[PDB]
């Protein structure tokens, strides 16, 4: 019952769809924070030395407001960013405003779940996090390989996911109120270099991108330059 | 809607024993308005080869980019072999064929050195027919330059004086200096005559060291 | 394995095994190297031939006058990569009349290579590319693996026994990245890496091909005894 | 434009002028209206010059692949078909073509073919086709027999030429002349049409009326 | 497509020393009527990009469209697109072009006459033009429809050839442009009292001007002419 | 996301057999017994009915279904597959022959139609055979009064009085114990109820048994129709009677 | 439906091809001889079909198939003679039969021809007999005695008794020969014999002529041995 | 795994030569009964096997009957429709991926040209004309 | 496995290699170029003596200046040797000029890799590859007279002298033995009799071998059997001689 894409297990499973969650287990570390305005922090394996700096940006950029990470297959999560751009501007083109993150996340999941319902595919080996800010304030997405997605006040995948969704909870029960910007991209760094201890004996690079209204005008931008050392100061210290 | 439109330009090719030359008017127009007058219409398109389409301006620019790419595609499938200047007639014949019933509204003139080492023009007509010549005037002003190059090219009508037309004037080979100073009188005169004719003239020089340019001013400046 | 039939199933684990045999028909391929510096991008590439009567096979193949790769593995899969990359950038040059950039390739090959990978009726491809090119930002040099992911790096190796480039590579860091006022020096930086794979073979003009890419210099392959002064 | 054709005991005779105009001016004066199909095959150019040179090309690439396929060199009638069924299709959309197929073969000695762009496919012996047609047409019947030399045939064609080019002003810039055997075609020169005018009548005392 | 409905009027643009200047009116014309007012035909691309657009409005409206969704693609996956790797005139201008001309081809035009003015990254001012049928040309002075045949005689007596253009300040052919459109506004039935200026200068970059009105008009002497003989 | 299912899912077997119109007969004989009598001024067609849940309300679903004025079918088997081909084949009665002659079609050719449909089903790539059998009652001018049974392998045969489903043999051997030439659609009702009543293990009320009837007109209920499926209440009339 | 029915083996084979000659290799067998004038096809238990005015064709195998690919060769002669204003020679045809035979071993969907074909006559403007066989596999070639279907032979004897520097200029010689060959394998007398001469003089032998035939032959071996 | 179920891959050959499909159609028809339609005025045929096949197969004759009718102005000669419906069962036997058709027919008809005949087709595609059952 | 394009666990494809070993078992053919000529030479071979050996073209022209060998299943030669007739015609109606031997070989290494997936982004049309081994000679005016080997892999080599089939081992070995840079076209002619002569279990008669040439000035010719008689003759007088 393991061997095609839209078979059901006797107990009513599709063991594919599982797979594609392990292969998912593999990635690096992302994680996504809602503050009240969100961020999306990434882990990037420096597998060699060789490799240049900072020309390997994982994060992505749908229209001008939507912000996307992925853990798992990095060329499925590209498709399906290709995908969702092309879903945002037929929107865009068919009723002039910007979609919203709701309408975004639907499409994305409609999209992946139809890639679950006949066995000449494969369902997608990406879990991804997205968010962004739109007319009613700033949301946060996470999506499975199943389909299935949930909005989040803090999301992570990857192989640190655990000790960043630990990291998440106690930061959200120690902040009640909410977070600001930069308080929320210190603590993604933090999260970051805290769940980067599963593997320790391999370099890792921070990537950081934020979308809140002020200090972005609503727009997705990616944390670089003073604002970022001060950010990987911050969780070097804790 | 009518999709064509005329720019009134004058191009001629007069192909030597061993240089080519090919030169244009370089005034662009449209109904008594002058819309540029500088606005080249004689191109480098590589391989020793140069193209000049008259006529429609957005045809002919059209039909020279989709030349510069078929000899860009002609380099890259055959180990960036030269393309000779007849096999360049015949693509050009068959890229003007290939929309004959929407036709280009241009009349092409390309020149270059044939595989002898000799200058080679070769004259295409709006729906892709093509021959190869030694002078060819396309344009408005055609009509006023090519008399005047078949009696001081060919030496037409003319005979030895004392042998009372008996004896036709033997041809003579003319230097490209020779060329160029009829190719400057024939664009002075379509200028005087023509008021489609006459901002500046350029001419394209091909030898075997390659392409070389030159420009000069005519009235209305 | 019941888990290997095509490129659509997934292993218990998480992995697509017809992507794996695409890789290791990659290792079963000669050795090439790529580097780069501030102006210029080299390729170094060792051929192979069938016997001591027939030529040596191309392994660099030319995109554009500003962008040319490298091939590991298939080489009619390199063929059609290549023409599509032709394409790509006959197309950037027409409608925009702007050079591609390198990293723009590298998305479109990985995205055309991932395509390939989810669908059942297809296989994967199974060559890897060392990519070099230069444009309005520099030099770049970009790796291709069937699996559809691309890196940047200053240097890089691909076939059988690439350690050994990889590691000099890695060690001289430092050194080639600063040559830049001499392409020569930085083609001999590249023949020295390659040489650390050879085994038990030395370099002749017959199975050596060299292509470089820079500033004010056009893609151009050396090969024959245009690389006699290399050697 | 004349561009006739004629079968005698030597084989096959063709002969055209060179003048090309548009609107009363004469654009060119060295037209090449004779097609090389191959090293045995001629066509006549008449109606669209690049329906004619376009197509003859594609007829003899046609033949070539014939011959390759066949290892036997294609008829005339065959070629002829050919040419006249891909016309056939293309009916209609404004193609304007009358050529003159002419061939000699083992099998079916020498062979003339007319097709025009309508479709029509006949075989004969003599041809004109022109806008100065009707005075070499008569000529030609005026002195025609099976059993001229090659010599007096060729003469034959200039003089037909020369008759059209004088009569009509639509033709004439020169004369072009091609004899086709069982081993292919032989050009015999170009001529031009003035001096060849004075020729004529200096040796034969025709053309009274012009004053010399 | 097939006529125009709702039509622009005339866009003038000229070369300085240092940049381009462009200048068109702000009128919605509906034939004889003026019906439309306050309608920007100077669309702004990129910090460096100024298309002006004549004639039909609806497919202004298209191609500004267009502009934006390139202007959003090329930001896509482009960490230099603000830097290095971002849009110029003259990709602006072929895409244009080669729109235009497949538009044409396929018998379903864009009825628009477009001028595309900027400063490349270079530092070397472009100033191109492009309409239906997909004619293009270039020249110092340019000017589309009416203005074509009034404003480009007396830009042109300013900059005449191409080595006037380094003898010619800004304060210059921001005199000369204004003074075309007073004479538009002088001469043309279809023209408007107000309209927009745009200079695109290598050093200071884009400056745009809108809601400007044409001033010190000349009527007095009317008083003067009376019946017709 | 490609169908890639052209091969047909329905082969032979070494013996000759087709396995899945067997298996598919095996799944309708698994039903509920539905019965059909051809009387000389009419049809019946009667059909037990089933209660999913205690909470459901049975007069939402029908298991008798008008296909023309004139002509009306019962099933046995898989309901959704009854209802889809219910839906076919009133499709098919309009857009073959009634839009074509102006007339509705005759009840044989209607059976031919769905027989037709069925078939399609056991050769064709990607599909499997039907698991339900129809029972079709209709009258037509020409031709009288007619029934006719349909089974999944699309062959369709005409009786004079049939039952399918679980007590199918039982029914058959009661209908063909007593079947005279002078039965009345009364006295169709009365036999039809007590073999519907014999077939069933209780409960065999109004509510719980559904019956409909060919012959006569109804220019009442034009608005005439051939086709008069009876209420419960005079169901349950006729029960007291019996 | 586009799956790769044909395809290779391990050892380099293609099993539905050989199947095919398998399923040739089971039907009646067809002889063809040829002589210095005329061709002689004999048939076992109409199996000789008229392609043209020139050519006939044999088949040994499956009947619908070689139906199939008699209509595909009838209606590819009367093309070629409505193009080129002149009848298709042998060779061609036999070309086109092979053709077809391999293009149908190289698409997804389909199974290859179970039939094996023998071409038989003469080229226009000709006197020179041709003869030709076709295998399912799509090769063909030029026989003047071939016996492509089994019988449990034929060949040997044909081997034997043929040439020697010197064909059968008679036509009696040849239409005996062939009856005898096929006498060889066949008890009964079941035996059909066509034969074909140039000018389109397409015959074919009345059952009468082949029982004196055979008659004759039964005479012969058992009167001199 | 786009699509395996492939029912044994109906049209290919056996190793020894046979197609399978076609035996066990015709298994099936032999354990049918023993051989009553009109395709037109002159031409009748018994089916055996399968009936909606058998209704199938006899629409389509009467379609192509009714279309040669059309054409020539004159009743289709008996091979004719025997040898358009052998084809056309003979179709399915070697290309679609489709299980043959499980009839066998018997056709008797009469026409101007042989005076009254008998012919028989099976699954194969194979028609024989017999003198008698 | 159960795959037309499955890569094995070495990385390779399954049909490609059986492809090749369908060819190992084809009929030898050899193929030798100089400076002054390519020769080609071809062994047939017949089931039976009653077969004509004059009707077995295993030495086709592609054009005037490039000739083809095939070894394999010369079935599947058809439509390769088609395209490239087509291919040279169609690039000299295109550019009046006859195409690169390079160029050519190029071509059919497409058509053979292609419908498997296009190398310019286009579908199939076969669903195997082909199972036969090309040798193409031509001569052009670049580089002059060339030899190519082209298997349905897709790729192309481009050999001094080389032999394929059956026999190609051993044949291949005495081509490294024998074949250098300074050889005329009666040495390559006798060097080719030779070779197949050891190659083939028969004894060498005009009858079972087949030879033809390529050269500039007359162009591909194939050679009678009067020739070839008298170059075997001549090749055992030297044989028996020095």
């Amino acid at each position: 019952y393991d061997l095609s894409n839209s078979v059901f297990s006797p107990d009513g499973r599709n063991f594919q769809v599982e797979y594609a969650v392990k292969a998912v287990e593999n990635g690096t570390t992302s994680i996504g924070i809602k503050c009240n305005d969100v961020v999306f922090a990434v882990e990037k394996l420096i597998t060699s030395k060789l490799l240049v700096p900072q020309k390997n940006v994982k994060i992505q950029v749908v229209d001008r407001h939507i912000g996307c990470v992925y853990s798992g297959l990095i060329p499925d999560g590209r498709h399906l960013v290709n995908r969702g751009r092309e879903e945002a501007a037929s929107f865009k083109k068919l009723y002039k405003t910007p979609i919203p993150i709701p309408a975004f996340a639907d499409r994305l999941g409609q999209y992946v779940q139809a890639h679950t319902l006949y066995n000449s595919v494969r369902p997608f080996g990406v879990s991804t996090i997205f968010g962004g800010v739109d007319k009613n304030g700033a949301h946060l997405y996470m999506l499975e390989p199943s389909g299935s997605y949930w909005g989040y006040k803090g999301a992570a995948t990857g192989k640190g996911r655990q000790s960043a969704k630990a990291e998440l909870e106690k930061l959200v029960d120690h902040h009640p109120e909410g977070l600001s910007a930069r308080e929320a991209v210190k603590q993604a760094a933090k999260i970051i270099y805290l769940a980067h201890e599963d593997n320790k004996e391999k370099d890792f690079e921070l990537e950081i991108s934020w979308c809140s209204l002020s200090e972005t005008n609503g727009l997705h931008k990616f944390v670089k330059g003073d604002l970022l050392q001060e950010a990987i100061d911050f969780a070097q210290k804790e | 809607f009518n999709p064509y439109g005329d720019n009134g330009g004058t191009i001629l090719g007069i192909a030597g024993e061993d240089f080519a030359v090919l030169a244009g008017d370089t005034r662009n127009i449209t109904d008594y308005s002058i819309n540029s007058r500088y606005e080249p219409k004689v191109f480098d398109c590589g391989d020793n080869i140069v193209m000049s389409a008259n006529g429609f301006a957005a045809d002919g620019d059209a039909l020279v980019k989709r030349f510069k790419n078929s000899v860009k595609w002609y380099h890259f499938d055959h180990n960036d072999k030269k393309l000779s200047i007849n096999s360049a007639a015949r693509n050009i014949q068959h890229l003007l064929y290939g929309k004959r019933f929407f036709p280009y509204y241009v009349h092409t003139i390309i020149a270059g050195l044939d595989e002898d080492g000799k200058g080679a023009v070769y004259s295409f007509d709006p729906v892709g027919s093509y021959e190869r010549e030694q002078c060819r005037a396309g344009g408005a002003a055609a009509s006023l330059i090519m008399p005047f190059l078949d009696n001081q090219v060919n030496f037409k009508n003319q005979y030895e004086p004392g042998t009372n037309g008996k004896v036709k004037k033997p041809l003579k080979y003319l230097s490209v200096e020779e060329v160029i100073k009829l190719v400057r009188d024939s664009f002075t005169s379509a200028t005087e005559r023509h008021i489609q004719v006459g901002d500046g003239l350029e001419i394209l020089i091909v030898t075997k060291d390659g392409v070389r340019k030159e420009f000069y001013e005519l009235k209305r400046d | 394995n019941n888990y290997d039939g095509d490129t659509v199933t997934f292993s218990p684990t998480g992995r697509l095994f017809q992507v794996e045999y695409a890789l290791e028909a990659i290792k079963q391929g000669s050795v090439t190297v790529g580097l780069r510096s501030n102006t210029h991008a080299v390729l170094v590439a060792l051929k192979r031939n069938a016997d001591e009567l027939s030529s040596y096979q191309k392994k660099i193949i030319k995109c554009d006058e500003h962008m040319g790769l490298s091939l590991a593995g298939l080489a009619p899969d390199a063929r059609v990569l290549s023409n599509y990359l032709r394409q790509q950038c006959n197309y950037s040059s027409l409608v925009f009349n702007r050079k591609l950039a390198v990293e723009r390739a590298g998305h479109l090959l990985c995205d055309k290579a991932q395509k390939n990978t989810q669908s059942y009726g297809g296989r994967p491809y199974g060559v890897g590319l060392l990519i070099i090119g230069y444009d309005k930002s520099g030099a770049h040099l970009l790796e291709f693996q069937p699996s559809g992911n691309v890196t940047e790096l200053y240097g890089t190796a691909i076939g059988a026994r690439s350690q050994g480039a990889k590691t000099y590579l890695e060690r001289t860091l430092d050194t080639f990245i600063k040559i830049d006022g001499n392409p020569d020096e930085l083609i001999k930086a590249g023949v020295e890496a390659i040489s650390q794979s050879l085994r038990d073979e030395s370099l002749t003009v017959d199975n050596l091909s060299i292509a470089i890419v820079g500033k004010d210099t056009p893609f151009t392959i050396y090969d024959g005894e245009a690389v006699a002064k290399y050697i | 434009t004349t561009t006739l054709a004629f079968r005698f005991q030597g084989g096959i005779i063709v002969a055209v002028d060179s003048r090309a105009t548009a609107g009363n001016w004469v654009a060119s004066q060295t037209v090449k209206k004779v097609i090389e199909i191959n090293p045995f095959l001629l066509g006549t150019m008449a109606g669209g010059a690049a329906d004619c040179q376009f197509w003859e090309t594609w007829l003899g690439s046609q033949c070539r692949l014939h011959e390759l396929r066949e290892k036997e060199r294609i008829s005339v009638a065959a070629a002829s078909k050919i040419l006249s069924n891909l016309v056939y299709q293309y009916k209609g959309a404004g193609l304007s073509m009358g050529t003159m197929i002419c061939g000699y073969t083992r099998k079916e000695g020498p062979t003339i073919y007319y097709v025009d762009s309508d479709g029509t496919r006949l075989k004969g012996d003599i041809f004109c086709v022109g806008s100065g047609q009707t005075f070499a047409y008569g000529v030609l019947d005026s002195n025609y027999k099976w059993d001229l030399s090659v010599e007096d045939a060729l003469y034959l064609g200039k003089r037909s030429i020369l008759a059209a080019a004088h009569r009509d002003a639509y033709s004439g810039g020169s004369v072009n002349l091609y004899h086709v055997t069982e081993d292919g075609w032989i050009y015999h020169g170009n001529h031009d049409v003035g001096e060849l005018f004075w020729k004529v009548k200096e040796e034969e005392g025709s053309f009274n009326n012009v004053i010399g | 497509t097939q006529q125009p409905i709702v039509t622009g009027t005339s866009v003038i643009s000229m070369k300085y020393d240092n940049g381009v200047i462009i200048a068109a009116d702000n009128l919605g014309s509906y034939g004889s009527l003026l019906r439309f007012n306050g309608v920007e035909r100077l669309i702004p691309v990129g910090d460096n990009t100024v298309v002006g657009i004549s004639g039909d409005i609806s497919d202004m409206q298209h191609i500004e469209r267009l502009l934006k969704d390139l202007v959003t693609e090329n930001a896509y996956d482009n960490p230099l697109a603000d830097a290095e790797e971002a849009l110029e005139p003259s990709y602006i201008f072929e895409y244009l072009a080669t729109v235009m001309y497949q538009r044409r081809s396929k018998m379903n035009p864009l009825w628009n006459a477009i001028i595309v003015a900027g400063v490349q990254s270079n530092g070397d001012q472009f100033l191109r033009y492009v309409n239906l049928l997909g004619v293009t040309y270039s020249s110092p002075t340019l000017a589309t429809g009416f203005g074509a045949h009034m404003a480009n005689p007396l830009l042109r007596k300013v900059v005449d050839r191409e080595s006037d253009i380094p003898k010619t300040t800004v304060q210059v052919a921001e005199e000369a442009i204004v003074n075309a459109m007073r004479v538009l506004y002088y001469r043309d039935a279809r023209s408007s009292r107000n309209f927009s200026l745009a200079i695109i200068d290598k050093n200071t970059g884009l400056t745009f001007k809108k809601n400007l009105q044409v001033e010190n008009m000349k009527w007095d002497f009317a008083k003067d002419i009376k019946g017709y003989g | 996301m490609t169908d890639r299912y052209s091969f047909s899912l329905t082969t032979f077997s070494p013996s000759g057999k087709l396995g899945q119109i067997d298996y598919a007969l095996t799944a309708v004989k698994q039903g509920v017994t539905s019965l059909g009598i051809k009387a000389t001024n009419g049809v019946v067609i009667a059909t037990e009915k089933k209660s999913s849940s205690p909470l459901a309300m049975s007069e939402t679903l029908s298991k008798v279904s008008l296909l023309t004025p004139d002509i009306g079918a019962v099933y046995s088997g898989m309901g959704p597959d009854y209802r889809v081909l219910v839906d076919k084949s009133r499709k098919v009665a309009h857009t073959s022959y009634k839009r074509i002659y102006g007339e509705y079609p005759p009840t044989k050719l209607l059976v031919s139609e769905v027989a037709k449909i069925m078939q399609e089903a056991t050769q064709s790539g990607g599909v499997r055979p039907f698991g339900v059998s129809l029972l079709i009652a209709g009258h037509d001018e020409f031709n009288g009064f007619s029934l006719y049974q349909v089974d999944p392998s699309g062959s369709y045969f005409p009786w004079k009085a049939t039952a399918i489903g679980k007590g199918s043999v039982a029914a058959k051997t009661f209908l063909e114990k007593r079947w005279n030439d002078e039965l009345e659609l009364e006295d169709a009702i009365h036999i039809a109820l007590l073999t519907l009543k014999e077939s069933v293990e209780g409960e065999f009320n109004g509510d719980t048994i559904e019956l409909a009837i060919i012959g006569d007109e109804n220019p009442d209920l034009l608005g005439g129709p051939r086709f008069r499926k009876l209420t419960s209440q005079e169901i349950n009339d006729r029960l007291e009677a019996l | 439906y586009d799956r790769a029915l044909s395809i290779f083996s391990p050892d380099g084979h293609i099993f539905q091809v050989e199947y095919a000659l398998e399923a040739v290799k089971r039907g009646t067998c067809a002889v063809g001889v040829k002589g210095k004038n005329c061709v002689v096809l004999g048939c076992e238990r109409s199996k000789v079909s008229k392609i043209d005015s020139h050519v006939v064709l044999s088949f040994s195998g499956l009947n619908a198939d070689s139906r199939i690919l008699i209509e595909k060769a009838r209606v590819e002669a009367q093309s070629h003679r409505l193009t080129l204003e002149d009848p298709v020679t042998v060779e061609y045809l036999t070309r086109y039969v092979a053709g077809v035979q391999q293009r149908y071993t190289q698409s997804g969907g389909v199974r290859p021809f179970g039939v094996s074909t023998l071409i038989a006559g003469f080229d226009p403007r000709d006197d020179e007999p041709k003869l030709y066989q076709t295998e399912p596999s799509g090769i063909y070639s030029s026989w003047s005695a071939q016996t492509i279907g089994r019988n449990s032979t034929v060949r040997e004897f044909l081997e034997k008794n043929y040439d020697r520097k010197e064909p059968p200029a008679t036509v009696e010689e040849c239409v005996k020969l062939t009856v005898r060959s096929l006498l060889e394998v066949v008890q009964t007398g079941n035996i059909e014999i066509t034969v074909v001469k140039p000018d389109s003089d397409i015959v074919a032998l009345s059952s009468e002529e082949i029982n004196q035939y055979v008659t004759q032959i039964e005479q012969e071996k058992q009167e001199q041995q | 795994m786009g699509s395996r179920r492939y029912d044994s891959r109906t049209t290919i050959f056996s190793p020894e030569g046979r197609l399978y499909q076609v035996e066990y159609a015709l298994e099936s028809i032999s354990h049918a009964g023993t051989a009553l339609y009109k395709l037109n005025d002159k031409i009748a045929v018994a089916v055996a096997g399968l009936t909606a096949d058998a209704e199938i197969l006899i629409n389509t004759a009467r379609i192509h009957a009714q279309n040669y009718l059309k054409t020539y102005n004159e009743d289709i000669p008996v091979e004719i429709l025997v040898r358009r419906l052998s084809d056309i069962k003979q179709g399915y036997t070697q290309h679609g991926g489709l299980r043959p058709f499980g009839v066998s027919f018997i056709y008797a008809g009469y026409d101007d040209r042989y005076g009254y005949q008998l012919y028989t087709s099976n699954p194969s595609g194979n028609y024989t004309g017999w003198k008698a059952i | 496995d159960r795959g037309v394009s499955t890569f094995s666990p070495e990385g390779r494809l399954f049909q490609v290699e059986y492809s090749l070993e369908a060819i190992k078992l084809g009929s030898t053919a050899i193929g030798i170029a100089t400076k002054e000529g390519v020769v080609l030479g071809v062994e047939k071979r017949a089931t039976s003596p009653l077969l004509e050996s004059d009707s077995i073209e295993k030495i086709v022209e592609i054009d005037r200046h490039i000739g083809c060998a095939m070894s394999g299943l010369t079935a599947d030669a058809r439509s390769m040797i088609e395209h490239a007739r087509t291919a040279a015609v169609t690039h000299n109606l295109y550019y009046d000029e006859d195409i690169n031997v390079e160029s050519l070989t190029q071509s059919v290494c497409d058509l053979a890799l292609r419908f498997g997936e296009g190398a310019s982004g286009e579908e199939r049309l076969m669903s195997r590859p082909f199972g036969v081994a090309l040798l193409i000679a031509g001569h052009d005016a670049d580089d002059g007279y060339q030899l190519f080997h082209a298997e349905p892999s897709g790729t192309f080599y481009r050999y001094n002298a080389k032999a394929i089939g059956s026999g190609s081992e051993g044949a291949q070995a005495e081509l490294l033995n024998e074949w250098h840079s300074s050889l005329t076209l009666k040495e390559a002619e006798l060097l080719v009799l030779k070779i197949l002569k050891q190659v083939m279990e028969e004894k060498l008669d005009e009858n079972n071998a087949q030879l033809s040439c390529i050269t500039k000035q007359d162009g591909f010719k194939i050679y009678d059997n009067e020739k070839t008689a008298e170059l075997i003759k001549e090749l055992k007088e030297k044989e028996a001689a020095e």
